[PDB]
């Protein structure tokens, strides 16, 4: 199984910079036939990959040469002269030289802004859902960059990730920042039997966790 | 032009089958293999294998063998895919493409037990204290099948929010939504979540009040 190392997977540009990607097969992708079957594709959200770059160096139909490809052997790598915002989303290296045909794990285009910390907002369950039964405890963590980051829940102390659901936005279309929702549900009976809740977000902005938190009885 | 017809998304129960078919127009059906890639919902593209028409010949990735199976009808120029004995992890887009330049639109494949059910709507207030910007929330538990699409006073509140994506729970979905407004304005004004579950013919109205 030929496998398809791209390098980096995850790619932060600025409008007009110029962007290389790289992928590394473990072994030659010369097919039987003499020809190097390398392709690159792009793809967005919702939309299906379409292809970019086939046989290595070679420009599909309608594809801006801003794009162009290179390489040989076990190197490859994709540039992008000067990107544009259509050229935002997830590329892949593919090779269908040797069965399994296989693609490489994708390389996200994304955009570069200034870093900034998180706006961290912790909610206590609602009347409503405890009078259901249910608690669940809501933490989020807005407006961060880069994305990278990572939440924590303690309950009176003690580290708790049995029942935590987490969700990521994907990068804002305003501000290029990105977001995280992180949720523990309890149930009710369980949800009383404690005091503290809390949600600590480390993210490279600081070294220092930052904590929000409330004590139930008040 | 080259056309890849595929069909629609289904919606199956664990331990049963799909059938899902490629037709295609455009080209001569017989000139080309044809392939089949899966991908999980925000992850990588994994090679399925392919069919020949032309001799009904086929290959696969040895990790599909058996899972999958590929066939073809030259009457009608179209191609089949069969998963047999679906689990969760078969929930998936399945494309066909002839070759890289043309790919289907995809066949979403959703494999679970669950019924349509209504979300359980609850408003999220700021815990009982103030600064001077205002982070409100919403949470839409337990509904199925996706989706469920939210506002904030019904469109007009659309900035400083953050929807995120549903996640399953059991099998069911969960997802939520927080908007910030400056204090000045909450919660002297008002601002309230609608959640619609096209699914289930709902459409439930939350307001967040102080704690
Ligand atoms: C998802 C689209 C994948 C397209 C893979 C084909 O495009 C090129 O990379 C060549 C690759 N391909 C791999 N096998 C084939 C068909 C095969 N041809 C060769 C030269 O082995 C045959 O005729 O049986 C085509």
């Amino acid at each position: 199984d030929v496998l398809m190392t791209q390098t980096p997977l995850s790619l932060p540009v600025s409008l007009g910079d110029q962007a290389s990607i790289s992928c590394r097969s473990s072994q030659s992708i010369v097919h039987s036939n003499g020809n190097t079957y390398l392709e690159w594709y792009l793809q967005k959200p919702g939309q299906s990959p379409k292809l970019l770059i086939y046989k290595v160096s070679n420009r599909f139909s309608g594809v801006p040469d801003r794009f162009s490809g290179s390489g040989s052997g076990t190197d490859f790598t994709l540039k992008i002269s000067r990107v544009e915002a259509e050229d935002l989303g997830v590329y892949y290296c593919f090779q269908g030289s040797h069965v399994p045909l296989t693609f490489g794990a994708g390389t996200k285009l994304e955009l570069k802004r200034a870093d900034a910390a998180p706006t961290v907002s912790i909610f206590p369950p609602s009347s409503e859902q405890l009078t259901s039964g249910g608690a669940s405890v809501v933490c989020f963590l807005n407006n961060f960059y880069p994305k990278d980051i990572n939440v924590k829940w303690k309950i009176d102390g003690s580290e708790r990730q049995n029942g935590v659901l987490n969700s990521w936005t994907d990068q804002d279309s305003k501000d290029s920042t990105y977001s995280m929702s992180s949720t523990l549900t309890l149930t009710k009976d369980e949800y009383e039997r404690h005091n503290s809740y809390t949600c600590e977000a480390t993210h490279k902005t600081s070294t220092s966790p930052i904590v929000k938190s409330f004590n139930r009885n008040e | 032009k080259v056309k890849l017809q595929e069909s629609g998304p289904e919606l199956v129960k664990p331990g049963a089958s799909v059938k899902m078919s490629c037709k295609a127009s455009g080209y001569t059906f017989t000139s080309y293999v044809m392939h089949w890639v899966k991908q999980k919902p925000g992850q990588g593209l994994e090679w399925i294998g392919y069919i020949n028409p032309y001799n009904d010949g086929t290959k696969y990735n040895e990790k599909f063998k058996g899972k999958a199976t590929l066939t073809s009808d030259k009457s009608s120029s179209t191609a089949y895919m069969e998963l047999s004995s679906l689990t969760s992890e078969d929930s998936a887009v399945y494309y066909c493409a002839p070759y890289g330049g043309y790919w289907g639109q995809g066949t979403t494949v959703t494999v679970s037990s669950a019924k349509t059910t209504a979300p359980s709507v609850y408003p999220l207030a700021p815990v009982c204290g103030t600064g001077s910007s205002v982070t409100l929330g919403c949470l839409v538990k337990g509904y199925f099948p996706e989706p469920v699409t939210l506002t904030w006073n019904s469109g007009s509140l659309s900035s400083g929010v953050h929807t995120f994506p549903a996640v399953l729970q059991s099998d069911l979905y969960t997802l939520s939504s927080s908007v910030t407004v400056t204090s000045s304005t909450w919660p002297s004004q008002s601002i309230t979540c609608n959640v619609a579950h096209p699914a289930s013919s709902t459409k439930v109205d939350k307001k967040i009040e102080p704690r």
